């Protein structure tokens, strides 16, 4: 049936786009594989005190993958880098009412958050 | 309370032709007798309607009515043809041939026979979706009892060379079954010119009611089949159970209507199909048709939209009823084995959409579908990291994916 | 969009430039219509003007002016 | 009884009734099919074949009348393109 929570991320898109991969304050997570029907790119922008002040995403995948990545991108804004690691696949699935056959989407969005944060943290060691 | 989406999914099922519902209704109201009731008028008139319907089915395919056995659908007919022939000649024959793009009931019937000790060759198809006739010939063995090849593919609409396959099987005295569920009443079928021994028919793929079908079983030369449904011997001992008069009336009426309308429908659907394909491909780059257009039923159009996931495009086309090859949508099951069989790259197979054009489809509906498809593919590509990478000159076939 | 919306209907229905749709022209003798076209044309007028045109009136509507006439005289 | 008068009366009756179909897909199909079939058969000359076509059209008019009414008893929302 129709999932209003998931369809909203496509019909009313938010944070779709790109950040500058060369910035020391941008982390880029790119996870999934075209052959598995789900690729998520999630970028975060962190200010000089460790607060994520912006994020952007691009996703190739079903609507629940687009909603999972889109929700993750909204949710990292205003978290510190340490708070953003709190975010769990299960909170994402709960918010979106994901059925069990789509829970892999919320796990991949969690993977993307952590990949973006690990990219940011690797840039940080002077 | 909101407006309904356009129906562009005729390969999944069709609406009932008003002529078919009209023919059925008397049997749902006053003519409710059991066609097997031999001693009163309710039975006599119900039996006569059944035998009328049987002649209507026979006329459409060039058969004798005695060769028509009613079933609950093409699923049941395919089970009867494959398991019935295999089990009957099992003393002398244990090999069957089919293809890798058959419908799941043919494939799973063959899988069940393998667990029974039968040998099955699943023929590959070429990238066109068409079998190699010479590979079929080479595969026939001395203990080969049956060849089963579908007339029109339900997913990509390609047409197999049925007449040429019949010539091969006839000449080697191998029974030839064709699942014609997607072809009956849409393209010419003649069991004698095509040398068909068995054929599966579905009522709901041809503007008839759901829950009914038929199997043609050639009586000269006689093809023998072991019955699968046990019971009191209805349908000449081949399909025990109560023949559902209203449903078979609706199937025969659908067949008669299709016989009268096939040529008109083919001309109109061909033109709408050309329009849909050419208008999409001239407005979007990286769109590929799955299946050879030279051997193709125009009402089933399967296209891939590179860098966009199929289910997300279906979601985006919120007011159009369509279907896709992405594993998330097919029945919560598996990816498209058909697209894999014709050598589609896995990512493109996630990107395929099936458009169905039928008897009631309008030029308006096609144009609306085309317009929305162009807008949403462009929008999903703008959201796609794969499109972004290709636009920046990156070779996707060179990334180390996680 | 005068009541000569009548003219636009006749042209659309018969595939004729609005220029040849003159007040004097008959559908059959001048605009190439046959009797299946004229059944459809009368129905097109019925639907465009929300009016019911019965058979004894339809059979009198054979020219462009006659169609104009009838619609002005029936609101 | 005149084949031409029968035919033009059936044509008008069939078009008028078909326009009453509540379902877009039946309505647009019936009006178009009626228009194509009468045109396709316009040049038939054999009186017996004409009569056969006339009798089929009368049977189909009965179908249309009944199906229109049934479709009105069990109607549903309009399609997105009827907006
Ligand atoms: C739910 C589905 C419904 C589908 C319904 C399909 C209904 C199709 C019925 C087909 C009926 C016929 O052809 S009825 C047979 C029609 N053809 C003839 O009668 C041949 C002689 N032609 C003439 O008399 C004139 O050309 C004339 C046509 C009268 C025009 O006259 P006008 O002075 O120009
Ligand atoms: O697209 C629409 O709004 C529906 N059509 C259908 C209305 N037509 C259908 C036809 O004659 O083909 C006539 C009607 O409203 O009765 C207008
Ligand atoms: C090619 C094909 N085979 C089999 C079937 C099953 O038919 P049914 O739904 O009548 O059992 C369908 C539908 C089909 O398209």
């Amino acid at each position: 049936a129709l999932s209003t929570q998931v369809v909203d991320h496509y019909e009313n898109p938010r944070n779709v786009g790109s950040l500058d991969k060369t910035s020391k304050n941008v982390g880029t997570g790119l996870v999934g594989a075209p052959a598995c029907g789900d690729v998520m790119k999630l970028q975060i922008q962190v200010d000089e005190k460790g607060k994520i002040v912006d994020a952007r995403f691009k996703t190739f995948g079903c609507g629940s993958a687009i909603a999972s990545s889109s929700l993750a991108t909204e949710w990292v804004k205003g978290k510190t880098v340490e708070e953003a690691l709190t975010i769990k696949n299960t909170d994402i699935a709960k918010e979106l009412c994901l059925p069990p056959v789509k829970l892999h989407c919320s796990m991949l969005a969690e993977d993307a958050i952590k990949a973006a944060l690990a990219d940011y943290k690797l840039k940080q060691e002077p | 309370s909101s407006l309904r989406p356009l129906y562009m999914d005729v390969q999944a099922t069709t609406p009932l032709d008003p002529r078919v519902l009209d023919a059925m209704l008397p049997y749902l109201i006053n003519y409710y007798g059991n066609p097997h009731s031999r001693t009163h008028a309710y039975g006599w008139e119900s039996e006569a309607a059944m035998e009328r319907a049987r002649q209507q089915v026979a006329s459409l395919i060039g058969a004798d009515p005695r060769e028509i056995i009613f079933t609950s659908g093409a699923t049941e007919s395919n089970n009867i043809a494959i398991k019935g022939v295999a089990r009957f000649y099992r003393s002398r024959k244990k090999h069957l041939i089919t293809t890798q793009t058959e419908h799941k009931c043919v494939l799973d019937s063959c899988r069940s026979l393998e667990a029974e000790g039968f040998q099955v060759t699943y023929l590959p198809v070429q990238k066109s979706g068409i079998i190699d006739l010479k590979e079929l010939e080479a595969a026939i063995q001395p203990d080969t009892s049956l060849v089963s090849v579908m007339t029109v593919n339900n997913e990509i609409g390609v047409k197999q060379p049925i007449a040429e396959i019949g010539r091969i099987c006839s000449s080697r005295k191998v029974y030839f079954h064709t699942d014609a569920a997607q072809a009956v009443g849409k393209i010419p079928l003649d069991v004698n010119d095509m040398k068909i021994d068995l054929m599966s028919i579905s009522g709901h793929k041809i503007y008839g009611p759901k829950g009914v079908g038929a199997i043609y079983i050639r009586r000269r030369p006689r093809v023998r089949v072991e019955a699968l449904q046990s019971g009191g011997g209805q349908e000449r001992g081949m399909r025990s159970g109560t023949v559902p008069t209203p449903l078979v009336v609706g199937l025969g009426a659908a067949c008669e209507v299709a016989q009268q309308e096939m040529e008109y429908d083919h001309k109109r659907i061909s033109k709408l199909s050309e329009r849909l394909i050419q208008n999409i491909m001239k407005s979007l780059p990286d769109v590929v048709m799955n299946g050879d257009p030279k051997h193709h039923y125009p009402g089933c159009i399967n296209l891939s939209f590179a860098y966009v996931e199929g289910e997300s495009l279906l979601m985006a086309l919120k007011d159009v009823a369509l279907s896709s090859g992405s594993a998330c949508t097919s029945a919560s099951l598996e990816p498209s084995y058909v697209l894999r069989a014709i050598g589609t790259d896995e990512d493109l197979a996630h990107s395929s959409i099936r458009f169905g054009i039928g008897r009631f489809t309008t030029e308006e509906e096609v144009d609306y579908t085309v317009e929305k498809c162009i807008q949403h593919v462009k929008r999903l590509r703008e959201m796609s990291p794969l499109w972004e990478m290709v636009q920046d000159g990156i070779d996707l076939k060179s990334i180390k994916w996680t | 969009t005068i009541e000569e919306r009548v003219k636009k209907i006749i042209g659309e229905q018969l595939g004729v430039k609005q220029e040849e749709v003159t007040n004097n022209a008959s559908f059959v003798e001048d605009l190439g219509a046959d009797s299946l076209d004229t059944v459809e044309l009368v129905m097109a007028l019925e639907e465009e003007f929300d009016t019911e045109i019965p058979d004894e009136e339809a059979e009198k509507i054979t020219t462009v002016q006659a169609a104009i006439d009838y619609i002005n005289g029936h609101q | 009884a005149s084949s031409r008068a029968q035919v033009l009366a059936l044509y008008r009756a069939m078009l008028r009734e078909s326009k009453r179909f509540s379902a877009y897909n039946y309505r647009t199909y019936a009006v178009r099919r009626i228009r194509d079939a009468f045109r396709e058969n316009k040049n038939v000359k054999d009186p017996v074949e004409i009569q056969t076509l006339v009798n089929k059209a009368k049977r189909d008019l009965g179908v249309i009348r009944r199906q229109v009414h049934i479709g009105q008893l069990y109607s549903t929302d309009k399609l997105i393109i009827e907006n």
